[PDB]
RNA sequence: AUGAUUAGAGGCGACCUAUUCUCAAACUUUAAAUGUGCAAACAAACCGGCCUUAGCCAAC
RNA sequence: GAGUACGACCACACUUGAGUGAAAACACCAUAUCCCGUCCGAUUUGUGAAGUUAAGCACUCACAGGCUCAGUUAGUACUGAGGUCAGUGAUGACUCGGGAACCCUGAGUGCCGUACUCC
RNA sequence: GGGCGGCAUAUCUGUUACACGACAACGCAGGUGUCCUAAGGCGAGCUCAGUGGGAACAGAUCUCACGUAGAACACAAGCGUAAAAGCUUGCUUGAUUAACGAUUUCCAGUACGAAUCGAGACUGCGAAAGCAAGGCCAGCGAUCCUUUGCGAAGAAUA
């Protein structure tokens, strides 16, 4: 069936960066420019900024990633997968993802999570007649392995 | 050392259990005029317009309508004589009451069986009582007595 | 660590079925149906209207303690019947089937001819009369869930009613074209979106490149005549409102007897005692 | 459910899972007996015309 | 025999696993010039009709958990009225009346309105 | 006994209290003379405490799923509340005036304090039905005396 096909939802960056000023100011300017949209601001809970992250959806989306896995080098541990069928990794010196390093801002890091999902996910999040996913429309670990190793290189076995 | 408003009500005030939740649309379309007879009953989940504890469970007489409100008399007795205490209340804490449903239903039987007889119809029979003697036919008969066992299942242990 | 043991089910208290469903607000309903104790039970009713995803409802309905009573309803599937058959949707769609609830109703109570509403529709703002000269038939407007913004065709609805000639009380602050930093109503705008201009530019601009709208540049409509099809079926929705289009095998499935269910479950038991 | 409280067993020292022994004026799902409010046709209630209202309802 | 909109009562209607679904609906779905709103057309708003029953939805099943109505527990626990009753007492039975609860065990798994539509 | 001590001297919640209401002790466990232009009013949008699987520094933040309230509502306690009465946000001043309307609690059916149902004016929020004359329920004061505000300017052969 069509409809059963697995996609990617969202990609979620975030820079945790400490402390509020100049290097918080400075690393929102950098995301900004290396996801071409406003990033958005988070604060701790002790009402201090905190971090600064970024969601992306669709064909910019796609396109990116590829700078991570390059990095990466398309090779991830089976642990960073998780049971809800979403997965992530982090990246220093995003000068490796050539964002054109400044003397302005110095050499971050950043921290990538990618969610999947198939059609019909919307049913858990509509406001009229609001409902829950059914369990085998769900999205397995195995499954999303296995997608990701049929559109990606292979990934590394290990226990913690 | 403490006389407010709404002492002693932890119980009183409550919930039943399972029950919990603000009127229903039943009680919004309610119609009450004045003349009719209604219970005071509170409902803890409006706390505006509620009666004061001792007037929770009695019965009495509409005076008075307005938009959102009702007056009821009710009397209350005060060392030797009764008085007629008005009170007024929002309309989530009253209902229609039933008190005069069985000698409506007793006119209305009346004026059916007067009419039956004028014109000429059929009566239905009268009961009997179930007080007088005769004859049983028993079917089953069996003795009735104390046993052994009796005594021996009465000590648990 | 298991959240949902017995005593879980044991103390849980369910919503009211509409609310479990998502398709109700009571707080919003009992609102709506509160009125006078005064009044002792004088008719009110309510216009709910209903956007579904490929048909709009309109009805007009009193409440009632066994249940809520329908006075007349219209649909968007009978605007063929009167002419425009494309859309049926969108915000000119909208409009013409509250001008049609609205001659409905008021031919079935005979008010008829006595308030003829708009006659052409200019999309300007004129304040409803009501006791807050014989009054109009008043209504209340009932969205539901939809959120409320500026432009919505449940507000496209409430204005077909009004120029069909029903009162519903109603201020111009979410019609198409209102200036929130200016406090003003621009007529232009609302009459495009009542007659479909919109529509039409967009058409234009998806027929001129090299799936959208597939049907309609399937069929041959050309998009300089939305406004005159939209006005003609004004006239015959005013002229004949009561119209309509042209006009037991079981499926259930039978549930098994409690006995039939024990005897299964008898049977089982004997085979895996004789399997062991 | 809240708050106390003894022991063994299974999964796996800890924890979860069902149990197990004993309890609460300021704990309770359930719930008496004795109570307590109202009504049981004569200034009332019931059944079909008429008059008035600056009350309700789009109108009657 | 079914569907949609508005509903009354608010678990016999809930929760967890499976299976089935004629027609028309409902829904997933496509898209972002305008109305509108977000970090993100995700939610929401506007405009459509290339695909699907995968999911929502409806029905059926389980020596399922809950829930509802009965039986048993039991004339037991408790209790109104009485004695120049028994007993050192604690307390108990008797006489004229009222009368429970848990565990355990049976049966069941929504029903009733208004309007429009499909077999 | 009195003294010393302490307020049981005005007053609020739970229990004592005996399934309507009422009920004492220098009985038990605790509170009150404050605080708030928002912590008041309204509309909209969200769902809390916690748990589990994941993501460099990171043994703070991001994401998914479960989650009947196990959180929160200034303060003591009880009750109540889930598309809210909780959290965020936008606009506001119903915390104004209110013709000597009626009523509840204490009770002598007196007052004071607190509270409930209303009619009129001018408003606020909302598309609308509607909601609001403070923060539900403790947080307060007679005669005499002192002190402040309204009897604006204009017009009547009265
Ligand atoms: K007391
Ligand atoms: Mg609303
Ligand atoms: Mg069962
Ligand atoms: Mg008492
Ligand atoms: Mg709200
Ligand atoms: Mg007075
Ligand atoms: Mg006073
Ligand atoms: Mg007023
Ligand atoms: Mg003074
Ligand atoms: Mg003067």
């Amino acid at each position: 069936n069509p409809m059963r096909e697995i996609v990617v939802k969202k990609l979620c960056i975030n820079i945790c960066v400490g402390e509020s000023g100049d290097r918080l100011t400075r690393a929102s300017k950098v995301l900004e420019q290396l996801c071409e949209q406003t990033p958005v601001l988070s604060r701790a809970r002790r009402n201090e900024k905190i971090a600064v992250h970024c969601t992306v959806r669709g064909k910019k989306a796609e396109e990116l990633l590829e700078k991570g896995l390059k990095v990466k080098e398309f090779e991830l541990k089976s642990y960073n997968f998780a049971d809800t069928g979403s997965f992530g990794f982090g990246i220093d010196e995003h000068i490796d993802l050539g964002i054109k390093y400044d003397p302005s801002t110095g050499i971050y890091g950043m921290d990538f999570y990618v969610v999947l999902g198939r059609r019909g996910e919307r049913v858990a999040h509509r406001k009229r007649k609001c409902s829950r996913v059914g369990h085998s429309h769900h999205v397995t670990k195995e499954e999303a392995m296995k997608w990701f190793e049929k559109v990606h290189d292979g990934i590394i076995f290990q226990a913690k | 050392h403490s006389y407010g408003y709404k002492s002693g009500t932890r119980h009183l005030f409550a919930k039943k259990f399972r029950k919990h939740g603000v009127p229903s649309v039943s009680t919004i379309l309610t119609n009450i005029k004045v003349g009719d007879y209604v219970d005071v009953v509170a409902d803890s989940a409006v706390r505006e317009g509620m009666p004061h504890k001792y007037y929770h469970g009695r019965t009495g007489i509409v005076w008075n309508v307005t938009p959102r409100g009702v007056g009821v008399i009710i009397n209350k007795p005060v060392r030797t004589r009764t008085l007629r205490k008005r009170i007024c209340v929002r309309f989530e804490h009253v209902r229609k009451s039933r008190c005069q449903e069985a000698f409506k239903a007793k006119e209305h039987q009346f004026q059916a069986y007067l009419a039956a007889k004028k014109a000429g119809k059929a009566l239905p029979p009268l009961q009997k009582s179930s007080r007088l003697g005769g004859i049983v036919r028993p079917k089953n008969v069996e003795v009735l007595a104390r046993r052994v066992a009796d005594y021996e299942a009465m000590v648990p242990y | 660590k298991v959240v949902k043991n017995k005593a879980y089910f044991k103390r849980f208290q369910v919503k009211y079925r509409r609310r479990r469903e998502g398709k109700t607000d009571y707080h919003a309903r009992r609102q709506m149906v509160l009125q006078d104790k005064t009044k002792f039970g004088s008719p009110k009713y309510r216009l709910v209207v209903r956007i579904t995803n490929k048909d709009i409802i309109a009805q007009i309905v009193q409440a009632k303690i066994v249940g809520d009573e329908v006075v007349m309803a219209a649909y968007a599937h009978e605007l063929p019947a009167f002419g425009i058959e494309h859309g049926l949707t969108n915000y000119a769609a909208a409009y013409a089937t509250g001008l049609l609830l609205a001659r409905r109703t008021l031919a079935k109570l005979g008010i008829a001819d006595k308030f003829q509403g708009a006659k052409e529709a200019d999309g300007s703002y004129s304040a409803v009369r009501t006791k807050k000269e014989r009054f109009p038939f008043k209504a209340i407007l009932d969205v539901g869930l939809a959120r409320t913004t500026t432009g919505a065709r449940v507000f496209g609805v409430l204005k077909g009613a009004v120029d069909g000639g029903m009162a519903v009380p109603h201020r111009p602050n979410r019609f198409p074209g209102y200036n929130k930093e200016k406090s003003s109503l621009d007529a232009k705008v609302h009459r495009d979106r009542i007659f479909g201009k919109h529509v039409a530019d967009y058409l234009k601009q998806v027929k001129e490149e090299a799936v959208q709208f597939s049907k309609y540049m399937a069929a041959k409509v050309l998009p300089e005549s939305i406004e005159g099809m939209y006005k003609k079926a004004h006239a015959a929705i005013r002229a004949d409102p009561s119209k309509s289009l042209p006009k037991h095998k079981s499926y259930k499935t039978k549930k098994l007897s409690g006995a039939e269910k024990r005897a299964a479950a008898k049977a089982k038991v004997a085979a895996i005692r004789e399997r062991l």
